[PDB]
């Protein structure tokens, strides 16, 4: 029944300090990823250009390895350290182990490192909560989702950030069981059914489960815009 | 403590220190066209003790003379800090230290001790000064760890009125003798009534060298210089 | 009260400032048969946003000086404007 | 009460409250009794259980061929105690290929548990040793405690109202001292259905017993050769 | 030796206003050359040089050593660097391993940053300097560039004669050594300008 | 009483009677002891249908005879399956056998109550162990605080008094298997607040003549729709 | 003021630390006066002891240290702070002895038991060893010397010296007294320090309660007198 | 009342506080005496049974550390346990480093140097023991010491710890203590512990009584005291 | 309430020393830089201009840094010179294991994780400073990056510095400039700029500071230039003001 | 009196402060005129020291 800190129970049995770490990611921005059978996608919003600068520097989906991707909300110096620290273990990994990283290796690692950052006296536990989407082990798509308690926990799609609940029933509403075709459509009306939809803030990028990354280019998207408009009008 | 801002202000204990360093001793320092002056400002509390045992002026390499506005027991420790360091870069170099070089080194110290968070900051004020390169110099430091450079400045009790005479009374151009006179002029605008051969301790900075004057021709200059 | 159903407009007062106080400079040292010929901007600039009336007052304490050269406004803001002072804190 | 938090802080009364929780903490322990004769030492706890179904948490713990101890309290530091009781057992059988006198045995455990009462960052341990052993001068019956004041007794009892059985002790201490194992034993299970509420009986499966003998290695019973021990009573006085 | 693992020879030459810096070009394992463009004289600053022989792991380590230093010199003071107090930086450098010695010989040549003054000097294994006012060596053959520098030195000397002294000199030295050859490279430097000639030494 | 370092007037253990109180949110599992073998189960608690059944762990394999169940917190959970799946092969290593079940827990229990921030923090789950030694099957739990006990079927985490009721019920010594086995899963059903179907909960039975393969994969839909 | 509690060892507004400052009246819990003289190439310590036991000892209540063979000191305040800061002065007297190869000047030990102390100051979580001590010894080229050590790390030293209980009027009787141009002929050294604590204490006693430690430029070695010359010096000085 | 908390801390008024409650401590313990005569000293402790729980013979705090020195404490026992351990390993590093037996005012400063050590830092708290020290030496005769909480160490003729400590020392001072041997003084501690609180708060108490000087040739160990019974003998006539 | 240390996170979840070291920030000397290609700029403001200084030290701001960076400076000072000791050994340790010029942005992730590693643990202080950085490199050309005491660092073209510099922002907003990449351009908008938000009355060249870096051949040559051109800078600036007032 | 820092908010500002003037502690040569006021109140009969406490 006192404050601080991250050691103490709660008179009922809670821990306050990763509910309220928890709170930085719930009003961060948003970012979804779904799962094709062979192309996996995903996505931020809010690209926030403020008129004079440079965006190439701030991005928010990057990669460890060939085959896996990074997404995160929360506070961005929390990803930074993350995303340094998960490279260097994915290369340790490739160091003993000669396989392509798994994608549940690296997560148990992401969710350990974590906790044991959470546990220990007095460090501030990391108000981020990643998305690690990859396909490895005979092309098969995997997205699992991260958070400040470092429990990895594996979806089929996810939605993060400010309003996920909105966003994460617009994906309860479609995610239908019946193609890359209806993958990029999902992804449109994923981002179409953003907080704000603005048209320009969307920043998508994908991975077929052999390639690499690719971004995407801001006029692809306009005429995804534009067929969801055409199919909004062909739904009267 | 020390670990933790103020919600808009500075470092009270910094602050503290500093007003600790104006309520000590006054001093002077002038910087001249071939030398630098400095004087203190030594009153003992009784008639007895001795003005042969405790040093306020103190060299530190044979060119580089050193006084201060605070605490002697600070003062000693950074002096011998000073001492060692000097003497590592004449190690390293085989060269006399400049007094920059002395100057951002003590710096990192004082600023060392200024990080947390057991340990206090000195209580101490340097005057900082040298003749290096023909060209002489004068460098004042802080207990915050920053660090001036001055023509002619004043540390202690009354600094400000002091200061204020030193914008009228000093210039650009003097010499040693004309800055000694100054000097003890500013001194004697706010030290007690009764000044002797012991009461002020003076040492100056020749190119020739660090010079640190006896009270024989202290009292022979100081037997009222105007 | 601060709902602005109750009142619509909320309207802080901006001191005066280079211009404004060189302008009051030039008007509060109208009347005074001071030591004419005398800049004004450099008092209106030492004053950091007086509160409108202050070059007023810097006249009342110049007057005071002389009993106006530059001079006596100058000592004027001197008294005024002294606290702030007390640097070694930079 | 603002000074009664941490071992370091001595009270205004002298008297470190630190170390009255932790007798308080022994106090709430399982009730046990040991006694001695002249060539024999018994040591006799009670056993309890978390439900109905489920087995009962033991007390009587072997260390050494010839000690055994007793316990109540915490149970983390009991094995952390056992575990540094057995290697300095073992140390001492490597070193001096002897079996160890019990005092300086006990003395070693004095002193290990002197810096966790008197520094910062350690608790004192909730312990309740009664310990069984054989130097050459016959058996020991020693107890310990969290202030590690260390006491040498012929017959103490600790735990859960355990006071009724000093009163038993009391009045046959002078007893004690003539007989054979049996009546012995039997002595201190009529110590120990005076540890329990009338209203209930001592049965097999939650009764212990751990002789040590001067030619009689120190071995643990359950059950079955306590079920030859738990006859030859009568009932209480009812 | 372990001195004569790659060869190597440099010779630096005080003139009347002006300093002349010279070095072999071989590079090669005991007995095999490699290459003819192995650099040994390096830039530390305006007008002056240093130059590095013996084996070339503590040729290129010592040089990316003491460029770090020099420019962290160069960077906490605004004023370039004095060569006596690069020389007491390499004495520094060297005699920090006492016992775990490097086997290069340093030669530092340069001039005066305030005024027109010429400097040589040369250190030892260990960190020995050593001041002179006519002419330095180092490397695998010493006998044969003392020979003929204490036979064709000078005290008052035009830059082009300091040029065809030194040309001379380790032409003659260079081509009666054997693990050290392979063209010369020569720096002649002053108040005004810099020089670096090339010279048609035999490729025997 | 802030802090794990200073005991109580009475007899409070606060920085473990908090942790006590933080097993009781967990989910709820269900081990039973049988002389045919162990049966074990547990309640997944499904939040979505994104929430991929197969991924959340709950029983783990530690050996080939030596089963898991988790509690409350998930990563100290994890923390002491990593150490007690190394240190069994650690024990299999200098002795060419399997530790034994009690010695697993007491190996568990070595530092499952040792937290220590100076010279960290107690963990908070509870754990179920079953096995086959040589003794025939076993069944064990353990408590944050170390005070490790043999229990014939003990019943964890959320609504455990009900269970431990209604299991004092219908339990005695010379029970079956697939008897106890649905006996669990009504316990479970009057316990659990959805549908019980093929998603909801898992199985894991170990049988000294069937070590391998500690689990029931979707013959436990035959099993639910026989009640 | 405080307001802060001055609990530790920081600096409190306007402008002062208080822990020091209550350290100074650590002396004053001692109940004790020290005396120090310093007038020609003599130099006498003098210092009352307060023994109200008759099963005390008499031997084993000395505060005058030696600290070396020409080296003296006494102790005021609390007795354990004093004893443990004459073992570093022996200590660190004997590291001179050993690192420099002669025998160490009394203003040098002074600097280093003042620089321990103000170590024991700058870092915190210590006690700041709250006695203070008074040594004399003979130097060449400078003849006699009298310093004194504070609890704070600030030394000085000079001509009649005084530290413990009631030594501003000590130090008022030796303005009043080392203010007439007379040499000091040892037995004036003596008489006037006799005479100093007996106008102070006002109590004119017994030979067997005030200890005399001198050392003077004949014999270099320090030196405590006996019962029977200290009653020589009070009955020299009985008219 | 204001700040009293730490060991490090100075009080508005200039003394630790914590010092003081650990010198309180050792007041409530058991009355403990020392004496000592022309060729020894002689030990003696008011030793009190609990209520019936005891064996005579346990925990005793007449310790034994070197070969002619034992302690007489009082207060805390396991502290003074860990510094008898303390007074062991110092007697055992001077006697591994000289050869010769340890003078006592030498291991005395070692120890009250151990207790101030103790007492200066922030971390740890101020022993709460107080003990005696005797010895004796052919070339040095008879020492008896003190040490107290606060670790100020120094001799005495005869002292007394606990509560008596004035209340025993009013008719020890009445003794002619230089013109007797130890045997007599054996019976007159016997007589001066049995004076004080025969049945007043508690109800029995038990005697030792340790024993060092010339007799044992510079030995150190408790009396044979059933052999002569010098105590009860004389207690029975000690109350009239 | 929930203030004590550096660490742990507040209820909302915000931070208490990231908040209060922007704090620090706002009450310092004004920096800035401008959008130029071939070259780049920096402006400073003098603190403490008091008439009895020796002004010996060429640089009080701009610390050039390796050879083809320098960097501008505000919030507590003598912090600074831990970091720009250190940042100096990071750049010449990179060059020493390369030899090859530090590109600049690993440069500012290690400046930026030197400041996060003292924002995370605890107890200690957090870096309550900004500063700037232009520089030259062989993959981008001229840069411009702004670094914060939480870490982030934002690749600007036209930064800001605090409480004196909103408006100068708001300015460099409302007045930006794209394609003009002639220094004397960008150093009239710079003198406009330090025109209208320093209270300095006509804009006194003592009381500015001004440092270039411009790419010259194969050096890249940093012009921390002199007070003249400052002078007829100001003129040139004035003259352009009586062009404002040829609307009159 | 004792304090003035819970003032000067908007007494000390153009229009208010027409003519404030604090009047804190002075210089010197008052202890010593206050002196041979005091000094002159009580006897001082005619030669007894003022400056040995000035």
């Amino acid at each position: 029944s006192y404050d601080r800190a991250i050691t103490v129970f709660s008179p009922d049995g809670h821990l306050f300090q990763v509910e309220y770490a928890q709170e930085a990611v719930k009003k961060g921005s948003t970012a979804v990823g779904v799962r094709g059978r062979d192309i996996v996608v995903l996505g931020v919003e809010k690209k926030s250009v403020a008129k004079l600068q440079d965006e190439r520097t701030v991005r928010k989906i990057c990669a460890l390895d060939d085959n896996v991707c990074m997404a995160f909300a929360g506070l961005t110096a929390d990803a930074r350290i993350v995303i340094n620290r998960a490279r260097v273990e994915c290369q340790s990994h490739r160091l003993t182990v000669e396989d392509p990283v798994t994608v549940e290796y690296i997560t148990r690692y992401i969710a350990s490192l974590k906790q044991r950052y959470t546990q220990s006296n007095g460090r501030r536990p990391f108000g981020i909560s990643a998305l690690i989407v990859g396909f490895d082990f005979d092309g098969t798509p995997r997205l699992y989702q991260t958070d400040p308690s470092g429990t990895y926990h594996a979806w089929k799609a996810n939605a993060i950030g400010r309003g996920a609940k909105s966003v994460r029933e617009f994906l309860e509403k479609n995610y239908t069981d019946e193609t890359d075709d209806l993958t990029i459509k999902l992804v449109i009306k994923a981002l179409l059914e953003v907080v704000q939809s603005g048209g320009k803030n969307i920043e998508l990028a994908v991975m077929r489960r052999d390639q690499s990354l690719k971004i995407l280019n801001p006029e692809e998207i306009e005429k995804y815009v534009a067929e969801i408009e055409k199919e909004k009008e062909e739904n009267e | 403590s020390l670990t933790t801002f103020s919600p808009s202000g500075k470092l009270v204990q910094i602050e503290y220190a500093l007003a600790a360093v104006a309520g000590g001793a006054p001093s002077v320092g002038i910087k001249a066209a071939n030398g630098v002056v400095l004087a203190t400002e030594k009153k003992q509390k009784s008639i007895l003790y001795d003005e042969r045992s405790v040093h306020k002026v103190e060299p530190i390499t044979k060119h580089i003379g050193l006084v201060y506005s605070g605490m002697g027991p600070d003062y000693r420790v950074l002096v011998h800090r000073a001492r060692k360091l000097a003497q590592q870069y004449y190690l390293v170099y085989q060269e006399p230290i400049p007094t920059a070089q002395l100057v951002q080194r003590v710096a990192s110290v004082m600023q060392e001790y200024t990080q947390s968070g057991g340990v206090r900051p000195f209580g101490v004020s340097l005057l900082i000064c040298g003749w290096n390169e023909g060209r002489p110099y004068l460098f004042q430091s802080d207990p915050s760890g920053a660090y001036f450079a001055w023509k002619a400045t004043a540390m202690g009790k009354n600094y400000v009125n002091g200061k204020t005479f030193l914008e009228k009374r000093y210039n650009e151009d003097l010499e040693l003798e004309d800055a000694i006179h100054t000097a003890i002029l500013t001194l004697k605008e706010s030290f007690e009534g009764q000044m002797t051969e012991d009461n002020i301790e003076v040492g100056i900075c020749n190119e020739a060298g660090f010079r640190r004057l006896t009270p024989t021709e202290v009292k022979d200059y100081l037997a009222a210089i105007a | 009260l601060l709902r602005p159903g109750r009142i619509d407009r909320k309207i802080e007062f901006p001191p005066p400032n280079e211009e404004a106080r060189l302008d009051i400079l030039k008007i509060h040292s109208r009347k005074m048969n001071l030591t004419r010929g005398i800049n004004l901007r450099k008092i209106a600039e030492l004053m950091p946003g007086a509160s409108g009336a202050e070059v007023k007052g810097v006249c009342t304490e110049a007057g005071m000086y002389a009993l106006v050269t530059q001079e006596d406004f100058e000592m004027a803001v001197a008294k005024v404007m002294q606290k702030d002072s007390e640097k070694n804190m930079s | 009460n603002q000074y009664d938090n941490d071992v370091t802080v001595w009270s205004p009364q002298g008297r470190i409250h630190q170390i009255e929780y932790a007798m308080e903490a022994v106090k709430q322990g399982s009730a046990t009794v040991g006694l001695k004769s002249k060539t024999h030492a018994v040591l006799v706890a009670l056993k309890r259980a978390q439900s109905e179904l489920a087995a009962h948490q033991k007390k009587i713990l072997h260390v050494d061929n010839h000690i055994g101890i007793s316990i109540a309290g915490l149970t983390a530091d009991a094995r952390l105690l056992c575990n540094f009781m057995r290697q300095e057992c073992l140390d001492s059988r490597f070193v001096f290929d002897r079996p160890l006198p019990v005092s300086r045995l006990v003395s070693l455990i004095g002193s290990k548990t002197q810096i966790p009462t008197q520094r910062y960052g350690r608790r004192p341990y909730g312990v309740g040793l009664l310990i069984a052993g054989y130097d050459d001068m016959g058996p020991h019956i020693f107890q310990t405690c969290p202030s590690a004041n260390y006491f040498d007794c012929r017959a103490m009892s600790i735990g859960a109202r355990s006071q009724s059985a000093r009163t038993y002790l009391e009045r046959h201490m002078s007893e004690f001292m003539e007989c054979n194992l049996n009546e012995l034993v039997k002595h201190g299970l009529r110590a120990l259905r005076e540890t329990l509420p009338a209203e209930q009986d001592l049965t097999t499966k939650n009764v212990s017993i751990g002789i040590v003998g001067k030619d009689l290695e120190f071995t643990i019973y359950d059950d079955d050769d306590v079920s030859p021990f738990l006859e030859g009573l009568e009932e209480r006085p009812q | 030796s372990i001195m004569s693992y790659n060869g190597g020879a440099v010779m630096a030459m005080k003139g009347k206003n002006c300093v002349a810096i010279a070095a072999d070009r071989r590079f090669g394992i005991q007995a095999q050359m490699v290459t003819t463009d192995f650099q040994k004289i390096f830039p530390m600053g305006d007008r002056l040089y240093i130059g590095l022989a013996g084996l070339a792991t503590d040729v290129q380590t010592v040089a990316q050593r003491l460029k770090f230093r020099l420019n962290l010199y160069e960077l906490k003071e605004g004023r370039q660097i004095k060569p006596y107090t690069l020389m007491s930086m390499v004495a520094n450098l060297l005699y920090e391993k006492r016992f775990g010695p490097y086997y290069t010989e340093p030669v530092i040549a340069g001039l005066d940053p305030k005024t027109f003054k010429p400097f040589i000097c040369s250190l030892d294994l260990i960190g020995c300097p050593m001041v002179t006012d006519d002419f330095v060596v180092s490397g695998t053959c010493a006998e044969q560039m003392y020979g003929m520098c204490e036979s064709l030195w000078e005290p008052n000397m035009d830059p082009d004669h300091l040029f065809e002294t030194i040309s001379q000199a380790m032409l003659n030295a260079v081509d009666r050594d054997a693990v050290s050859g392979m063209g010369v490279i020569v720096h002649i430097i002053e108040k005004d300008k810099i020089t670096t000639r090339t010279l048609k030494a035999r490729m025997d | 009483d802030r802090g794990v370092n200073t005991f109580s007037p009475e007899g409070r253990l606060f920085q473990v009677e908090y942790a006590i109180e933080a097993i009781k949110l967990g989910s709820t599992a269900i081990g039973i002891q049988t002389s045919e073998g162990v049966c074990l189960a547990v309640e997944k608690r499904i939040t979505s249908p994104l929430m991929e059944p197969s991924s959340i762990e709950k029983i783990v394999e530690i050996d080939a005879h030596i089963g898991c169940a988790m509690s409350g917190l998930i990563a100290d959970a994890k923390t002491l399956i990593d150490k007690a799946r190394v240190e069994t092969q650690n024990h299999w290593f200098t002795y060419n056998e399997t530790m034994t079940v009690e010695s697993v827990t007491q190996a568990v229990s070595n530092l499952a109550l040792q937290f220590g921030e100076e010279d960290s923090r107690p963990f908070g789950v509870a754990l179920l162990f079953g096995g086959v030694d040589e003794k025939g099957p076993q069944l064990f739990h353990m408590d944050p605080s170390g005070t490790f006990v043999q229990c014939d079927a003990r019943a964890i985490g959320s609504a455990s008094e009900g269970a431990q009721s209604s299991l004092q019920e219908v339990y005695h010594k010379s029970m079956t298997l697939k008897e106890a086995i649905k006996s669990s899963l009504i316990i479970l059903k009057q316990v659990m607040e959805e549908k019980l179907n093929a998603t909801n909960i898992e199985l894991a039975t170990v049988q000294p003549g069937q070590n391998f393969h500690m689990f029931t994969k979707e013959e436990l839909e035959e099993v639910i729709k026989d009640i | 003021s405080a307001g802060f509690d001055r609990h530790i060892t920081i600096f409190s507004p306007e402008g002062r630390l208080y822990q020091v400052e209550y350290a100074f009246k650590a002396i004053n819990q001692g109940g004790l006066t020290s005396v120090a003289v310093r007038g020609k190439d003599c130099a006498v310590i003098v210092t009352q002891k307060k023994v109200p036991d008759k099963l005390l000892d008499s031997s084993t209540v000395t505060h005058l240290f030696k600290i070396t063979e020409n080296i003296g000191c006494v102790m005021t305040g609390m007795t354990a702070d004093s004893r443990s800061q004459v073992q570093r002065a022996r200590y660190e007297a004997a590291n001179w002895k050993y690192k420099y190869g002669y025998e160490i000047p009394v203003d040098m030990l002074c600097k280093r038991i003042a620089d321990i102390s103000q170590v024991y100051t700058q870092n915190a979580e210590m006690r700041p060893l709250g006695c203070c001590m008074i040594l004399i010894g003979i130097d060449e080229e400078q003849g006699p010397q009298v310093y004194k050590c504070d609890p704070a790390g600030y030394y000085c030293g000079f001509k009649a010296t005084a530290a413990g209980v009631k030594q501003t009027e000590s130090t008022s009787f030796l303005e009043k007294k080392v203010k007439k141009k007379f040499d000091w002929t040892f037995e004036q050294t003596v008489e006037t320090a006799i005479t100093c604590l007996s106008t102070v204490l006002s109590i004119d006693f017994k030979p067997s309660e005030i200890e005399v430690g001198v050392v003077t430029v004949e014999n270099p070695k320090f030196r405590i007198l006996t019962e029977a010359e200290i009653d020589a010096h009070l009955v020299a000085l009985a008219e | 009342t204001g700040y009293d908390l730490s060991a490090s801390t100075f009080s508005p008024d200039g003394r630790v506080f914590q010092v003081e409650y650990a010198m309180k401590a050792v007041e409530n313990s058991s009355t403990a005496i020392g004496i000592r005569c022309k060729d020894g000293v002689v030990f003696g402790v008011e030793k009190l049974v609990l209520s019936k729980l005891y064996e005579e013979g346990s925990n005793k705090r007449l310790f034994n550390v070197d070969r002619h020195v034992g302690m007489a404490v009082a207060g805390l026992l396991a502290d003074a346990r860990s510094l008898a351990d303390i007074a062991r390993e110092e007697a055992s590093n001077f006697r591994s480093n000289f050869g010769y037996n340890i003078p006592l005012k030498h291991l005395a400063d070692r120890v009250a140097m151990y207790v101030h050590a103790y007492t200066l830092y922030s971390a740890v708290r101020p022993f709460g023991c107080s003990f005696m020290l005797g010895s004796y030496s052919v070339n040095d005769g008879a020492q008896l010491y003190m040490i107290d909480p606060s670790g100020v160490s120094y001799g005495y003729w005869g002292c007394a710890i606990g509560k008596a400590r004035q209340a025993a020392k009013t008719e020890i001072e009445k003794l002619q203590m230089k013109e007797m041997t130890c045997r007599d003084i054996v019976k007159e501690v016997a007589k001066i512990i049995y004076i004080v609180h025969d049945e007043v708060k508690d109800k029995a108490f038990e005697l030792e009584l340790s024993w060092v000087g010339e007799l044992t040739n510079g030995r150190h160990e408790i009396v044979p005291k059933d052999i002569r019974e010098e105590a009860e003998k004389y207690a029975k006539e000690s109350l009239k | 309430r929930y203030d004590s240390r550096t660490t742990i996170f507040s209820p909302e979840g915000r931070l208490y020393q990231v908040e209060y070291a922007m704090e620090a920030i706002g009450h310092a000397g004004t920096c800035l830089g401008i959008l130029a290609n071939d070259g780049v700029l920096l402006a400073a403001e003098r603190r403490n201009i008091h008439k009895l200084l020796d002004e010996v030290f060429f640089s009080e701001k701009i610390y050039k840094l390796n050879e083809d960076m320098a960097c501008s400076v505000a919030g507590i000072t003598s912090d600074a010179n831990v970091l720009t000791n250190e940042l100096r050994l990071i750049a010449q340790r990179y060059l020493l294991q390369y030899q090859e010029p530090i590109p600049c942005e690993q440069l500012v992730t290690a400046l930026c994780d030197i400041k996060q590693a003292y924002t995370q643990f605890g107890g200690k202080r957090p870096f309550g400073v900004s500063l700037l950085y232009i520089g030259w490199d062989k993959h981008y050309g001229f840069q411009l990056y702004q670094s914060d005491p939480s870490g982030n660092y934002g690749g600007w073209k036209a930064t800001c510095i605090g409480n004196n510099s909103a408006a100068a922002v708001s300015m460099l907003k409302q007045d930006y400039k794209e394609g003009e990449m002639t220094l004397k351009s960008a150093l009239a908008l710079a003198i406009k700029v330090l025109n209208k938000t320093m209270d300095v009355s006509k804009l006194s060249a003592e009381k500015v500071e001004i440092a270039t870096l411009t790419r010259e051949n194969g050096k890249t040559v940093i012009r921390v230039l002199k007070q003249k051109e400052v002078e007829q800078l100001i003129k040139k600036h004035e003259e352009e003001e009586a062009k404002a007032e040829r609307e009159k | 009196t004792n304090r003035a820092d819970t003032l000067d908010p908007a007494l000390l500002r153009p229009g208010r402060l027409d003519r404030k003037i604090e009047f804190p502690l002075p210089d010197r040569r008052q202890k010593r005129l206050i002196f041979s006021t005091i000094t002159s109140k009580m006897n001082l009969s005619e030669e007894v020291d003022l400056e040995d406490y000035v």
